[PDB]
RNA sequence: GUAGAAACUGCGAACGGCUCAUUAAAACAGUUAUAGUCUACUUGACAUUUAUAAGGAUAACUACGGAAAAGCUGUAGCUAAUACUUGCAUUAUCCUUUUGGAUAAGUAUUUGUUAGAAGGAAUUAUAACAAAGAAGUAACACGUAAAGUGUGUAUCAAUCGAGUUUCUGACCUAUCAGCUUUUGAUGUUAGGGUAUUGGCCUAACAUGGCUAUGACGGGUAACGGGGAAUUAGAGUUCGAUUCCGGAGAGGGAGCCUGAGAAAUAGCUACCACAUCUAAGGAAGGCAGCAGGCGCGUAAAUUACCCAAUUCUAAAGAAGAGAGGUAGUGACAAGAAAU
C-alpha cells in the first residue's frame, strides 16, 4: 500500500536534544494504517538508521477517511528516549514494562503504617 | 487560617496569560519576584506557550534542571521566575539571547537578539535613598538595588546598567524628546517622543505622548519606561515597532495578503 | 510487685517478683528519689540502699516528681516535659497521671542501687555491658583515650570492619573554606573600597 | 564509595476542598490613605562593642515492664548533628599635602539636644553630641570554570500579602417617633495596651451625638458582586451555585505552637448527643471524597488514577478524594435515521 507524508511545523529542540512537527499521511480509500508503515517512511525520510528512536501518538483519521492528522517525536538516541520521557510512552512505545498496579493502595498502606505503630 | 494565598484559578489567570479555559483548573501563582505578579510572566508559560519546547510541565521541569536557561547573564533554577518588564534571558545550548518585549496588542513576546546588545539592559529606578555616611542607592523597578549612583541621576531617569559587573554606564532623562514605553495602559505598546507633561498637585499626573502618525495619547505619570532619546530606540523593537495599528486599516492589512 | 532492679555502673537491670504488702511496706510514704534500704524485699537484697525512681500504678498510669498529691489527678502537659509525647509544634493534651506518693496502687517498681550492700545478684553486680556506642565527637574520644592533639584519633576507633566517622575534624578542605571566607571578604573591602573611591571621583 | 528503613531537625500542614445558619451602612463592590503598620519563601544590595576548630543533651536502639485499649508510657546505658549553647581581629577619619605621622570605633530599637537628596507638606533620608541596648558578623555540608553551590544570619527595598481606613451605593415595614448616655454614649486631656492609630481600654473633665433626606426598632421561606430570566427602549424578578471577597466547621468560650490559626482531619472546658469499656477508665466530630439513617416530590459509585493542570517538601523518580477519567444520568443544549 502506498500513501503520502505531510509534515507540519518542522521545529528541532536542542534543549531537548528532539524535533516536533505534526504528521499528515494521505491514505485515500484505505484505512488507518499501522504505526510501523510510517516509522519506516519517516526514518527513510530523515535518513534515521535505528526504529526505536520514534514516538507516535494522537493519531486521528478524523470523518470520511483518506486523511490522518497526528504529532511526531524524534530521539537522537536510545539514551535521550530513557532520559527525557516518562515511563508511559516509552510503555506504549514498547521498550519498559509498567509498576506496580495496586494504584491507591499505596497511600492506603502507608497511612495504615501509623508511625511507632509499627516496630519494623 | 488566612495565610498567604497560594494558588490562582484558571479563569483567573491574569489578562495577558492568554490560557486555556478548559486546559486544567489551576495556572502557577509566581513566586515572590522580582516583579509584580499582575505585570510578569513565569518561565514555565514563557517557554510552554510561546516559544513551544516542551509539551508537559514536568518536562519542562526536566529542562529547567540542567543549567541552561540564564536570567541577566546569570544562572536561575527555580520555575517559578517571573522574566519582569525588561530583561534579558540566554540559553547557551542554542547560543541564543531573548529579550522580553511587548505588542502594540498589549502581551508579552521575547525578541531574538544578539549576543553584543544582549549585554545591555536598561532599568527604570523607581526610588532614591540615602544610607549611612552619605551613600545614595537607587530602587529600580528590576527589583535591584543599585548603590553609588550618580548626582546627575534622577528619580525618573533610566540607567544602563551592566549585566555581570552590576555597575552604571550611562543616564537618559525625560524631556519632551524622549522615546518612553507605556508599561500597562490600555493603549500599551506605543512609541513615542512625548508631547509634554501635566503634572497635578496632590495627585496623578498625566503626560501626553505623540506617535510617528501625529496621534497624541495620555497616559498616568507611574507606568511609563525612558526608553531611549531623541536618536533612536536603543534596543531592538518587536515586529510591530511599537507603532499601535488602527483596527479597521488593520483589517484592511491582514485582507490584504 | 514487680520490682526492675538496675545496676548504673553495670547497665543491666533484673526483674524481680515479690507480692507480699509488709515486704514493699518498708518504702511507704517516700517520694521518689528518696534514700531506703532494700532489705525486707528480698533475703540477700539486705544491705543494699535504692533510691526510688520508677514505678507504674494498678492501671497502668505513670508517676510524675512535682505533683505531690495521693491520686489521680488530670493536668496541663507541655512539649518538653517528661512524661508527654506531642504530635504536633506546641501541641498540648491533658492526660491523667498519679501522683509521687508512694502507696498501695502500683503495678510495678523502677530502682535502682546506689550503695552497694554485701550479697551478690546473678547477671547484676556480677557482669556488665560497655556502652554499645563509640564516642564519635573528636573532644570526646581525645578525653576518653588521652592523646590531645597529637595524632588524628581517626585509626583509633572501636571496631563493630566498619567504623563510626568522627566529627569535628581537622580537614584540609575545612582549612581552604576558612581560606575562602578570608580572601572573599578581603577582595569584598577592596570592591567596596574602589566603588567608594569612583564615587569620590564622580562627585563633581 | 554507591545506597539505607527506624530516628533528631528544617519546612508545609494557616493551601485546598465544602456549606451559607448568623449577617440590613455590618459585609460587598468601585474608589482612596497607610506622611498611622506588620509582612513566611524568594530576589537584589550589604556589617557594629582553643581556632591546624569549642561545651553538653538526647532520640532511634539495647534491657524490665504495665494496663482492655488508644497517635500511652519509667528507670539503666549511651551516642550525634545546619537541634541547644560559648566563641578566633579589624574598619573609617585628619595635618605637613604616591606617602609619614595623629585620631575615631553600637545596627536596629529607646530617650534628651541641634542641623537638615526626596516629597505637597517631616519630628523624612541623614549628620553631630549625651546616653542605654537587642541580634549578629559562618566552629555548617557538597563540587564549577579547560575560584562555585547548598543551609543559615543584621539591615534596606521589592516581591507573594494581610490588617486598619476615607468617600458613594441597598429588600419590606410607622399598627416601630424619638433614640444613645450609671454597664463608653459623644468629645478633650493624660496614660496602659497592641505592629501602628483610636473609648480598644484606664482615670479625670465636658454634655454631648443620631433623627419624616424615616434613626432607633421588627421581618426577610436574605452570604454580597461582577451575573441569570425576559427586552422595542424603559424596567421587574432569580443570583447557594465554575470565579473574587466574608463567615463557619454542633453552639457559645478560651488557649499553646508557629512569620502567619483564636486553626478544629491543634488542644482545653460546658451542655446536647454518641462510641468502646474487664465498669476501673479511654477517645468523638462527614457543612472533605464515597455511602448509611432521618426529612421531604426532590438529587449519582463505599469505581480508577495522579497520565493532564497545579501544589508541598530535604523539590525529576514521593504523595495530592485539589483534580482528570470511568460509572448513573429524557437537569438543560446541539447534530441527525424511521
Amino acid at each position: 500500500d502506498q500513501f503520502t507524508i505531510r509534515v507540519k511545523k518542522y521545529m528541532s529542540n536542542p534543549l531537548l536534544r528532539r524535533k516536533q512537527f505534526a504528521l499528515e499521511i494521505l491514505h485515500p480509500n484505505k484505512g488507518s494504517v499501522a504505526k510501523k508503515e510510517v516509522k519506516e517512511r519517516l526514518a527513510k525520510m530523515y535518513k534515521l538508521n535505528n526504529v526505536n528512536t520514534i514516538v507516535l501518538f494522537g493519531f486521528k483519521t478524523l470523518f470520511g477517511g483518506g486523511r490522518t492528522k497526528g504529532f511526531g517525536l524524534i530521539y537522537k538516541n536510545v539514551d535521550a528516549v530513557k532520559k527525557f520521557e516518562k515511563k508511559y510512552r516509552l510503555v506504549r512505545e514498547g521498550l519498559i514494562d509498567k509498576e506496580t498496579k495496586a494504584g491507591r493502595r499505596a497511600s492506603k498502606e502507608l497511612k495504615n503504617r501509623r508511625k511507632k505503630v509499627r516496630g519494623t | 487560617g488566612k495565610g498567604i494565598k497560594k494558588h490562582l484559578k484558571r479563569v483567573n489567570a491574569p489578562s495577558h496569560w492568554m490560557l486555556n479555559k478548559m486546559g486544567g483548573q489551576y495556572a502557577p501563582k509566581t513566586s515572590s519576584g522580582p516583579h509584580k505578579l499582575l505585570e510578569s510572566i513565569p518561565l514555565v508559560i514563557l517557554l510552554r506557550n510561546r516559544l513551544k519546547y516542551a509539551l508537559t510541565f514536568d518536562e519542562v521541569k526536566m529542562i529547567l534542571i540542567q543549567k541552561i536557561v540564564k536570567v541577566d547573564n546569570k544562572v536561575r533554577t527555580d520555575c517559578t521566575f517571573p522574566v519582569g518588564l525588561m530583561d534579558v534571558i540566554h540559553i547557551t545550548k542554542s547560543n541564543e539571547y531573548f529579550r522580553l518585549l511587548y505588542d502594540i496588542k498589549g502581551r508579552f513576546v521575547p525578541h531574538r537578539i544578539t549576543n553584543e546588545e544582549s549585554k545591555y539592559k536598561l532599568c527604570k529606578v523607581k526610588k532614591i535613598l540615602l544610607r549611612k555616611g552619605r551613600l545614595s542607592i537607587a530602587v529600580t523597578h528590576d527589583g535591584r538595588s543599585i548603590p553609588y549612583i550618580h548626582p546627575d541621576v534622577k528619580v525618573n531617569d533610566t540607567v544602563r546598567l551592566d549585566l555581570e559587573t552590576g555597575k552604571v554606564l550611562e543616564h537618559l532623562k525625560f524631556q519632551v524628546g524622549s522615546l518612553v514605553m507605556v508599561t500597562a495602559g490600555h493603549s500599551v505598546g506605543r512609541v513615542g517622543v512625548i508631547s509634554s507633561i501635566d503634572k497635578n498637585m496632590g495627585t496623578y499626573d498625566i503626560i501626553h505622548v505623540k506617535d510617528s502618525r501625529n496621534k497624541v495619547f495620555a497616559t498616568r505619570l507611574s507606568n511609563v519606561f525612558v526608553i531611549g532619546d531623541n536618536t533612536k530606540p536603543y534596543i531592538s523593537l518587536p515586529r510591530e515597532k511599537g507603532i499601535k495599528l488602527d483596527i479597521i486599516e488593520e483589517r484592511r492589512n491582514r485582507l490584504k495578503a | 510487685m514487680k520490682l526492675n532492679i538496675s545496676n548504673p555502673l553495670n547497665n543491666v537491670q533484673k526483674s524481680i517478683e515479690i507480692d507480699d504488702e509488709k515486704k514493699l511496706l518498708p518504702f511507704m510514704e517516700k517520694r521518689i528519689g528518696n534514700a531506703v534500704p532494700g532489705d525486707s524485699i528480698g533475703e540477700e537484697f539486705t544491705g543494699y540502699v535504692f533510691r526510688i525512681t520508677g514505678g507504674n500504678d494498678k492501671q497502668g498510669f505513670p508517676m510524675i516528681q512535682g505533683v505531690l498529691t495521693n491520686n489521680r489527678v488530670r493536668l496541663l502537659f507541655k512539649k518538653g516535659m517528661k512524661c508527654y509525647r506531642p504530635r504536633k509544634k506546641g501541641e498540648r493534651k491533658r492526660k491523667s497521671v498519679r501522683g509521687c506518693i508512694v502507696g498501695q496502687d502500683l503495678s510495678a517498681l523502677n530502682l535502682t542501687l546506689v550503695k552497694k550492700g554485701v550479697n551478690e545478684i546473678p547477671g547484676l553486680t556480677d557482669k556488665a555491658v560497655g556502652k554499645k556506642l563509640g564516642p564519635k565527637r573528636a573532644s570526646k574520644i581525645r578525653k576518653l583515650f588521652n592523646l590531645d592533639k597529637s595524632d588524628d584519633v581517626r585509626k583509633y576507633v572501636i571496631g563493630r570492619f566498619i567504623k563510626p566517622k568522627i566529627q569535628r575534624l581537622v580537614t584540609e578542605k575545612r582549612l581552604l573554606r576558612k581560606r575562602n571566607l578570608l580572601q572573599a571578604k578581603e577582595k569584598r573591602r577592596l570592591e567596596k573600597k574602589q566603588q567608594l573611591k569612583e564615587y569620590k571621583q564622580l562627585l563633581n
